[PDB]
RNA sequence: UAAAAU
RNA sequence: AGCUGCUCCCUAGCAUGCUACUACCG
RNA sequence: GCGGUAGUAGCAUGCUAGGGAGCAG
């Protein structure tokens, strides 16, 4: 289970990555960081605290039309 | 090299390159396509024809695929296959592509030559993406069309710019305006040289013609100008984005109180950010640009595009704006062309201002909130797509009159379009209901108002303000002085040379002429800056001066003459020889010893 | 191989041999049936071997050409499909957290900054209007993520502060609607 | 001054979601993934090579490494080289980065190619006599 | 692979064959003429194999000789490219003052480490940390190697430009926090 | 025979 | 954007070797 | 009917070259 949060954690940063969000070495590096620190973490829960914390990040520009992808 | 059917969206690989635009095709598609049709040489990865050499039948039905290559009937390996066989043709995918029933009209409109408005009629009435296709293979046969004109050469040299030409004998001389650009070559023996752009007009007789230059390069004898052709991208958006609703508004946001003048749309500016677009139906520049300027106003930080086809329209509405818009304002509109000019403001080229003007075809590639194309009821809908591909927003609005002028569309001469078929907006206002409407001039003169209402209105108008200064000598047209089948009429002039004095102060109103070259000689003669009857749509004046050429078809355009008489505030006047029209204008016509 | 040409000479050379044995006729008579026989194998090998190279050379030919062709077509859509997969594992995944502020951000609840986790720490946020507001501020604790956070500093697009109390329905037709709230957590 | 990052490595799916299907990756299970694709953001190159904090001057021993050093040489008897002339060198793989700043060209093979089998061997014993710095 | 003299001889035997094979006559007739595909051939064999090999070395030799070609002149390419490197470098340092500590060496030959030490004419300095930067180039000039630096352009990670007052102690937090300063040689 | 393109 | 080392796969080419049948002389 | 010189196609070996990918330090 913990394996989907992970590899979900990678998809995410790759897309943040893809969006030239490393113009910003502040961001960038938080982002880095949680993302490291999320592929070492060994709790269930930490990991979602720090999994939304990073999503946000995503969630602050507005690039990705989210209703769009959200059709589910 | 593989796509989409135009018919199926399946995939292949072929493109019936007869057909001249080179579209995909499935392959039941391709086969019926050619088996309906002269329509014959297929393409794929590589083309098909008989690989022995001198084997020339292109005839797919007649070839076969050998060993990896294709061959004619004769010169076929011991074993092969045929291709054009069990009603498909061998490519790609075929066991996949479904196929479908559009093939008839399909061919229909690759074989038109777009000179009866029938094969128009279902250009317009066609799929979205066979649409596409209908209007990029209409630009092409316009633009190959194009080349059929002569050439031109020099005669002998006259001044800087005042020069004598010589033309191809038996070829279509094309006209003298500032839409042609020629290249010019001279050739040594040898050096067939290129020596720059040149654009023409016709100087004070014939043939001094002036010339304007790319540069300073002296002339010569052994010189001549080919008019520069162009080419046609291929589109891919729609036409109109899927209509939608909402149920609440997004994205934009309202003032509180602000600009009360423009009370009464609010509700529509609610509904606009309601639904994906819409479109707003009014007659002459009324609630037309007013409303579409206060709408801008009413959601403040929502930013906003404007953009039409005719560049005096967008200069009319950017100075609309400049009105009453911070500055903080653009209109980033004209490269190295601006043949004519137009704004004055600001800078072309950095999109950062929140209120940005432009020409469609000078668009950049660019996002913003919503976007307001305007007077629809001139342009096509290839027009539509490529601003539907070169910009993204969230609400867009149409606004237009069809009963105004269209695109001139000149290759067709059979017959005449209803408007309803001008475009895709013009249907869906001319359809099921234009959405949003207005219904009261705040612009023209009453009197003007009521002749026009009589008219092509059912009688259904309303505004204020009447006299005075207004008539319609119904003086005889002099000699058509035409130089090229353009018009021109002197004698026509020859009475405002009576008015060219006798007038008071109608010494600052605007000319329109139904032609352009009566309109520069208008300027010769001059009395006051003119223009032509398209390039106006958008301004109002005081007093505007009116001469027409001969009761020809297109001058006894009522939709021009419309638009026309509809661009004055306080005084007008036409002058028609006129059998029928003066019956039908509501002035106070005189003679020729008659002015005052 | 079987329909071809030369196999028609190579068959027919081979069933008079045949015949020729089961008659078990002459010597003299098979020197043509060997150097008539020998011969059909020549003239049929020299084609068979031929079309094969051939057969060989269109099959290296489309394998390569497929995966030529897929590889450019998975490299048009990254920043596409890329996304689309991330929202299927979101959805997946399920976690109450998340979907509610991915609802939240298909509504408006837009975050301008990181979400912090210390129990101090700020949070600031954005709503459109007043029922967004209703669904989640509610007196001075704020529910977002899943999370309570202390309502300490609305403001409205006209950066200046807004009374908290002044929120609600009846009067909120009159506000720089773009709210931009901070808080801080439990 | 220039910083470099190291993005993050991409996912393959299907092949994830096969391996589930087969029943890995349950709660408890011996195997897990372990070994991934970490990044790094800017401040990484420089951080990194800042390691060489850990090397001092040190003066080892001097008499018992007359000696080891006579012990290692033993371990290589069975062995044998020299100079060797240029047109008998064996690079595998002509293509590698070339250094600064002959990286502002292209790569290996230009350079081993533009220069004759004699440049190479006037080179060599060129630097028998001669220093040369690198970058 | 057409006309060669073999070939002639190839068309004539060979006609001569099918002449007195219809006529199906004599035993000789029947030797003679297998003396053609047995006799006339064997030059066939040979001009119309050699000349097939004559045309495919001269080929290989031609796309080599090609090869080579191309290779040297990048050769030309690069080394005119590393001349013209060379000769821009060196146009942007021969102040005085080099020749001059040149001359007080006592041989002509210094270390390289102090020869930008005294002679640049331009210093950048990264600093991390907001305490580190105070305890450097804080103020608008300072010192450094026994020389006069005064500060002017300061930018961040970002490459973005910011001004000294920004530089607080509680502002820092709000930066692209490894800064470069480039600083000027004062007099 | 009317507009009008990195 | 390195130094090697091992391994798999694909392709070409050369030469050998070998096979045999087809052609010349013994 | 054998032996030596010329073809063919096939097979085997190997050697080179070229190209792709992975592991170890
Ligand atoms: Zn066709
Ligand atoms: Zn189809
Ligand atoms: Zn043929």
């Amino acid at each position: 289970k913990m394996s989907d949060v992970k590899c979900t954690s990678v998809v995410l940063l790759s897309v943040l990555q893809q969006l030239r969000v490393e113009s910003s070495s502040k961001l960038w590096a938080q982002c880095v960081q949680l993302h490291n620190d999320i592929l070492l973490a060994k709790d269930t829960t930490e990991a979602f605290e720090k999994m939304v914390s990073l999503l946000s990040v995503l969630l602050s520009m507005q690039g990705a039309v989210d209703i769009n992808k959200l059709c589910e | 090299a593989v796509g989409a059917c135009v018919l199926c969206n399946s995939q292949t690989s072929l493109r019936c390159g007869a057909c001249i635009r080179r579209p995909f095709l499935c392959c039941k598609c391709c086969y019926d396509h050619v088996i309906s049709t002269s329509h014959k040489l297929v393409l794929s990865v590589n083309p098909y024809v008989c690989n022995a050499p001198g084997c020339d039948v292109t005839d797919v039905t007649q070839l076969y695929l050998g060993g990896m290559s294709y061959y004619c009937k004769s010169h076929k390996p011991p074993i092969s296959f045929p291709l054009c066989a069990n009603g498909q043709v061998f490519g790609l995918y075929k066991n996949t592509c479904v196929g479908s029933d559009n093939v008839t009209d399909f061919n229909a409109i690759a074989t038109c030559d777009w000179t009866n408005a029938g094969d128009y009629i279902l250009a317009n009435t066609c799929t979205e993406r066979l649409k596409l296709f209908a209007a990029e293979t209409l630009k092409a046969t316009e633009e190959t069309f194009k080349l059929s004109y002569g050439i031109a050469t020099v005669r002998e040299v006259l001044s800087d710019r005042e020069l004598h030409l010589s033309w191809e004998v038996g070829k279509p001389r094309p006209p003298l305006n500032r839409n042609y650009v020629f290249t010019g070559y001279r050739v040594t023996k040898n050096s067939k040289v290129q020596i720059g752009e040149y654009t023409f007009e016709k100087g004070d007789y014939g043939d001094a013609v002036v010339y304007r230059g790319t540069t300073t390069y002296k002339l010569n004898v052994g010189d001549y100008f080919v008019l520069t052709s162009h080419t046609v991208m291929p589109l891919s958006a729609p036409t109109l984005v899927p209509q939608e609703h909402y149920v609440r508004i997004t994205g934009l946001y309202p003032t509180l109180n602000i600009s009360d003048e423009f009370s009464s749309n609010v509700a529509n500016y609610q509904k606009v950010g309601m639904q994906k677009y819409s479109t707003l139906q009014g007659p002459p520049g009324t609630g037309k640009s007013h409303f579409a300027i206060g709408l801008a106003l009413y959601y403040p930080s929502a930013r906003i595009v404007y953009t039409a086809c005719s560049h005096a329209a967008v200069d009319a509405l950017c100075e609309k704006a400049l009105k009453y818009l911070p500055i903080d304002k653009c209109s980033r509109i004209i490269p190295a062309r601006a043949r004519v000019e137009c704004f004055d403001k600001f800078k072309v080229n950095s999109t950062l201002e929140q209120y940005v003007f432009c020409t469609v075809n000078a668009l950049p590639e660019t996002t913003a909130d919503i976007v307001v194309f305007d007077e629809i009821s001139m342009a096509t809908n290839y027009d539509l797509s490529v601003v539907n591909a070169r910009l993204r927003a969230k609400h867009y609005v149409y606004i237009g009159d069809p009963a105004q002028l269209p695109a001139p569309r000149t290759l067709l001469t059979k017959g005449t379009l209803e408007p309803e078929y001008f475009n895709s907006v013009c249907r869906l206002m001319k359809t099921i209901g234009p959405d949003m409407f207005l219904g009261t001039c705040r612009r023209c003169p009453a009197e003007i108002v009521d002749t026009v209402s009589a008219l092509v209105y059912d009688n259904k108008l309303k505004a204020h303000k009447d006299k005075s200064a207004q008539c319609f000598k119904m003086f005889y047209k002099g000699v058509i002085t035409h130089d090229v089948s353009s018009a021109i009429n002197r004698p026509q002039i020859g009475v405002v040379r009576e008015f060219l004095t006798r007038n008071p102060a109608w010494r600052k109103a605007v000319f329109i002429s139904p032609y352009n070259s009566q309109n520069a000689v208008a300027s010769k003669i001059l009395g006051l800056p003119t223009q032509t009857v398209d390039s106006s749509q958008g301004s109002e004046y005081d007093y505007v001066i009116f001469t027409q050429t001969t009761e020809t078809a297109h001058s006894c355009n009522v939709n021009r003459f419309n638009v026309a008489i509809t661009r004055a505030k306080v005084g007008i006047l036409c002058i028609m020889s006129d059998r029928d029209l003066y019956d039908k204008l509501q002035f106070t016509s005189l003679e020729i010893p008659r002015r005052n | 191989f079987s329909s071809l040409p030369s196999y028609a000479a190579f068959a027919t050379a081979q069933e008079a041999y045949e015949q020729a044995v089961a008659n078990g006729d002459s010597e003299v008579v098979l020197k043509k049936l060997k150097k008539s026989l020998n011969v059909a194998k020549s003239e049929f090998d020299r084609d068979a071997a031929m079309q094969r190279k051939l057969e060989k050379m269109a099959d290296q030919a489309m394998t390569q050409m497929y995966k030529q062709a897929r590889s450019e077509d998975k490299r048009a859509k990254v920043t596409s499909a890329m996304q689309t997969m991330l929202f299927t594992m979101l959805r997946k995944l399920d976690n109450d957290a998340l979907n509610n502020i991915i609802n939240n951000a298909r509504d408006g609840c837009v975050p301008l900054n990181i979400i912090p986790l210390t129990t101090a720490a700020k949070l600031m946020v954005v709503i459109p209007d007043y029922n967004t507001y209703k669904n989640t501020c509610d007196g001075t604790t704020f529910t977002y993520a899943s999370a309570l956070w202390e309502i300490q500093q609305v403001v409205d697009a006209d950066s200046k502060i807004v009374q908290l109390s002044e929120i609600s329905m009846d009067n909120s037709p009159n506000l720089a609607w773009p709210l931009i709230v901070t808080a801080l957590r439990a | 001054v220039a910083f470099q990052t190291v993005k993050p490595g991409n996912f393959n799916k299907d092949f994830y979601d096969f391996a589930v299907s087969k029943g890995f990756f349950k709660e408890g299970s011996s195997v897990e993934l372990k070994h991934f694709f970490f990044a790094q953001d800017g401040n990484a190159a420089i951080s990194d090579y800042d390691y060489y904090r850990y090397n001092l001057p040190t003066m080892c021993d001097i008499r018992q490494l007359l000696f080891v050093v006579e012990v290692v040489d033993k371990y290589f008897d069975c062995y044998d080289g020299g100079c060797i002339n240029a047109n008998q060198v064996i690079v595998n793989n002509l293509d590698k980065s070339a250094g600064f700043p002959f990286n502002k060209w292209g790569k290996a093979r230009l350079y081993y190619d533009s220069m004759s089998y004699e440049d190479q061997d006037a080179l060599f014993a060129y630097t028998k006599r001669n220093v040369i710095p690198t970058i």
